This record gives C-alpha cells, structure tokens and sequence, in this order.
C-alpha cells in the first residue's frame, strides 16, 4: 500500500 | 457539545496531554471542542487537530481492512459483514465529523495560504478515506476528494515554494489518491516525480532544519515511486 | 445491555474478529455481553474475556502513568490534575465492570479448579489495578487483592501441578502484587523463586507443547528475579 | 517495572 503523509 | 464549558486554552493544553498519553480519541474530542469555540486555529493547533483525527481514523482504517479481508475470504452467517459494517459506520462518522468542522467554518475563514491549503488538503484526505470504503456514490465521493485536492494544489503552486512541507504532503497525498482511489497510476507517478524534482531544485534555499523537514517528506515520494515503478 | 439482543455464539465470534482487528474496546463489550447471557464460560471464552479487558485497562494504565508523572513534576492550572482524574475515573470504571462480572456471577458458578483459579486471579488483578491509583481506602483495596490472590493460590496448590500455566501466571502476578503494591519485596522474591524451582522440577512430565507453554511463563519469573536482585 | 502475566 502506498505511503501517505506522516505526522 | 460536552466541551462547551471548558476554556479554549484548557482544551488545547489537554489535547497536548492526550497526545503524550497516546489517548487520541480524547485528543480529537478536545480539539473538536477547541474548533467549536469559533476562533481560527494557529499552525500548531491545526496540526494537533490533524494528528488527533489521523490517529483515530487510522485505527479504524486498519480494522476495516482486516475485517474486509476476512469478509472477502468468506465469499471465495452474517457476523463478519455486520461487524465490518459497524466499524465502517464508525469510520464514516469520524470522517463526517472532520468534514463538518472544515465546512463549519474552518475553510471559509482561512485566508492565508498555509491555513487554506492545510484545510483543503484535509478535506481531500477525509473524502479519500470515505472513498476507501464506498461502493457505487463512490463516484461523487471521489469527485469531492479530487476537487478539494485540486483547489489546494492550485493555491499551493501559486503561494508556496516547492519545498514547503504542506505543499509536499498535499502532493504526496494527491498522488496516493491518484494511485489508490482514482485508478490513475500514471498521474500518480508523474505528480510524485515532478514534485520531487522541483523540491530538489529548491533545497539550496533552505536552512539546515527546513532542509531536514522537506527531505523527510520527499523520501516518501521516492519510496512510493520505488513501489510504483 | 446493548448486547442483549445478540446471540451468545455471535458475540463470541465477533469478539474473535475484534481481536484480529485490534479493536479491544469492542472485544470487551462483546465478551461482557456473552457473560451476561448467564452461562458459564469455556477455557477459550475465559481467555477472550481476559485478553479484551487486559488490553483496555492496559492502555488506561499506560496513559495514567504518563499523566501522573507530568502531574508530579508540576508539583516539584488544574488541567493536568483534571485530565489525570478523567483517565483515572475511566480506568476505575473498567475495573469495577470486570469485578462486577466476576461477582455476578462468574465466581460463584465456577467449580472446577481451572475456572475458579482463573476468576479469582482476575479478581486479584483488577483490585491490584485499582490499588495502583488508590490513595489512602487504598488499604481495603490492597486487602481485597491479597484475599483473592490468596484463595486462588490455595486452590491452585491443592488442585494443579506446579507447571500449570494458570498456576504460574497467578504466582507471577501475586509476586508483582507483593513487590509493587504491598511493599513486600522479600515475599515477592521468595514466591518467584519457589514457584520457578517447583515448576522446573515438574517439567519432565510435560509434552513438548506444554513444556513450551510453561517455560515461557517461567522466563517472566526469572526476568523479575533478575530485576529484583 | 515488574513483568506481569502476558497474553
Ligand atoms: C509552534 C509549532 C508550529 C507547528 C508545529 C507542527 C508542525 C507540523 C506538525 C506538527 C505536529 C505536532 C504534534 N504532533 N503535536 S506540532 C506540529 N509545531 C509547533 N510546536
Ligand atoms: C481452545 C482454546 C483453549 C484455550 C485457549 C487459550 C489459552 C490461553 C490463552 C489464550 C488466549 C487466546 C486469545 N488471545 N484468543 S485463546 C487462549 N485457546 C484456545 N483456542
Ligand atoms: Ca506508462
Ligand atoms: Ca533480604
Ligand atoms: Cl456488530
Ligand atoms: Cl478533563
């Protein structure tokens, strides 16, 4: 699964 | 709501405490209460809001994926479907709550690029999460995510440098939207590459600390490009 | 309660699904509903009940420790105390719920050693969790934990072999009670050592799989003895 | 902190 923005 | 009697400053203080205690449901309720005071949010406060709800919906998404996988296997009693539906409904309620805060009235009062892009990106993100569980209506949800991301992109390209972390995280998530939701892997790859290359060319303008912030997000663009190609 | 309309078998099935999805609040609510059907619980069902509530109260304990540490530093506005109190009250409510299920009516219907020891140990555990946050009343809570553990120990020594995993986990947790709650580190060390040595001497009677189960718990006794001496 | 029984 693609990586989205992290905190 | 139940936070109507608590001071705004106390809600923010308790949101930060809840983060330290990894109590993200509490953190989200505190930040929802802070938003409902009606004042605009500072940069730090916007990020507290995002962190809280991202953690809540992230747990729900992970659970939904587990249950949906079990459900799909069983179709290769009603309990698996029922419980997947329960989690799904809770997830949709969280997304609706966030979208409601953005619509009443965070976005309309956001005039600076850093706030307006942040909120429009958030609107894209939570419609994307709704899209992940949507079945057929899925089309109008996808279009709503696309529209919010696109407006955010247009502002960010006009008003922010290519290394701005909000601009980078927006482009990252819009590329994920293209690849995972919109069945547009070529658009995803093109966006990730152009975003990465334009940020690379702007790094020379940055301090050491800003350089660290920007390159951390760029690495996620690169990791996706590795997975996608 | 809200689970009164769901079949017992469906509640158990959904508890297992919630475990797979790491939805431990749901898992606990499902198992509370199953208990409230009034039938005794099987070995597997008892462990589902324990896993669910251990995970719920474990998150609350971890949060309470973070907040209490912040609170104690601040005493070296009312928000830190207020929020620690909020988490504390929620934790106490979870413990009270579990203790209520044991008292109405799991323990009184439990006649076999494996069920009765399991439930009495659980009663000790949740009074111990109450003791961790109790201040002065703390004495009567500590005595209730001690009494439950002691009754469980007496039955386990009469009715179970020294390698029985329930007997081992009981002795482990009673040793933690002695060290952490009762200010009796020598009693804790003595209990851990005697428990470990008597289990060691019984390992030769076990199958490969039972040997693995028992030695895993024995390792925790040994790890505590290393920390305590 | 002492180790208690695990799941
Ligand atoms: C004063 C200030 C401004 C911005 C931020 C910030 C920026 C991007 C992400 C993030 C996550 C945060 C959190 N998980 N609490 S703060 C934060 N932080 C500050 N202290
Ligand atoms: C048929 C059966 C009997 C007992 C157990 C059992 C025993 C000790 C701990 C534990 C945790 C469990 C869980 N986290 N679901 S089951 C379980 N399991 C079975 N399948
Ligand atoms: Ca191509
Ligand atoms: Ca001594
Ligand atoms: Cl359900
Ligand atoms: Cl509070």
């Amino acid at each position: 699964r693609s990586l989205s923005e992290r905190l | 709501g139940a936070m109507g009697s608590m001071e705004r400053a106390s809600l923010i203080q308790k949101a930060k405490l809840a983060e330290q205690a990894e109590r993200y449901e509490d953190m989200a309720a505190f930040m929802k209460g802070a938003v409902e005071k009606g004042e605009e949010l500072s940069c730090e406060e916007r990020n507290l809001l995002s962190v809280a709800y991202k953690n809540v919906v992230g747990g729900q998404r992970a659970a939904w994926r587990v249950l949906s996988s079990i459900e799909q296997k069983s179709n290769e009693g009603p309990e698996v479907r029922e419980y997947r539906e329960k989690v799904e409904t809770e997830l949709q309620g969280v997304c609706d709550t966030v979208l409601g805060l953005l619509d009443s009235h965070l976005i309309k009062e956001a005039g600076d690029a850093e706030s307006r892009v942040f909120y429009l990106k958030m609107k894209g993100d939570y419609y994307r999460y709704l899209a992940e569980v949507a079945t057929g209506d899925k089309k109008r949800i996808i279009d709503s995510a696309r529209s919010a991301y696109q407006e955010a992109m247009d502002i960010s390209k006009k008003e922010m440098p290519p290394t701005n972390p909000i601009r980078l995280g927006l482009a990252l998530n819009f590329s994920v939207f293209h690849y995972e939701i919109a069945n547009s892997p070529e658009e995803a790859i093109s966006l990730a590459k152009t975003t990465f290359d334009e940020a690379m060319a702007d790094l020379h303008t940055l301090s050491e600390d800003s350089y660290k912030d920007s390159t951390l997000i760029m690495q996620l663009l690169r990791d996706n490009l590795t997975l996608w190609t």
